[PDB]
């Protein structure tokens, strides 16, 4: 959270919480209504997001779903599709907290190593969160998805 | 027999105002931000 960051930060500092990052700390909790509504959009329409991003995906890279990838069955392209919703949950929690340590946390530190373990192609998943941010961006208002897009960025930029 | 004061007359200011500089500035915001594209809106390619 914004909170946790600056806290943290002063921390090493040791000194008490600058004005500065206090009134970092007055915009994030006056502007917290807004985020809890973005985030309410993104879980209420979860399933339309997840489903269309699965889609898109597939389009773009039919390998992955293709026989002899990692999508092939129903059943693998279910996980992959679990995969992608695990990923907007985090998103919507990053968006609540104002910061990205929540999804770093949760789902992108070693996710090279879990995912290559599993087999599933790295790249592909990046492309499934790039449909993922195209999707959840249209629905959000042009305000609204400016925030959410970075939120979704930092995911991409780690997938990489 | 003349009033010396007679009465107070009213009188017309020369300087009209929303020309005076900070009307004149908020006038110029509120028209071109206007024209500007709205935030938090699902259409905005539509107006004219």
């Amino acid at each position: 959270s914004v909170v946790t960051k600056s806290i943290v930060n002063a921390d090493a500092e040791a000194r008490y919480l600058s004005p500065g990052e206090l009134d970092r700390i007055k915009n994030f909790v006056s502007t917290g209504e807004r985020r809890l509504r973005i985030a309410q959009t993104l879980t209420e329409n979860r399933e339309r997001i997840v489903k269309q991003a699965g889609d898109q995906l597939f389009q773009k890279r039919p390998d992955v779903v293709s026989p002899g990838g990692n999508a092939y069955g129903e059943e693998m392209t279910a996980t992959c599709l679990r995969d992608l919703d695990y990923y907007l949950r985090l998103v919507t929690y990053g968006i609540v907290a104002g910061d990205v340590t929540p999804i770093e946390e949760i789902g992108l530190v070693g996710v090279r190593e879990m995912y290559n373990s599993l087999g599933t192609p790295i790249p592909a998943v990046a492309e499934g969160i790039r449909a993922m941010k195209n999707v959840a961006c249209s629905l959000l208002s042009a305000e609204d998805a400016a925030e959410a897009g970075s939120y979704f960025d930092f995911v991409i930029g780690a997938m990489q | 027999d003349a009033i010396v004061v007679p009465s107070f007359a009213p009188v017309k200011p020369r300087l009209d105002n929303t020309k005076l500089p900070l009307l004149s500035r908020a006038i110029a915001e509120q028209e071109a931000k206007a024209r500007q594209a709205d935030p938090s809106k699902p259409r905005f390619i539509e107006l004219g």
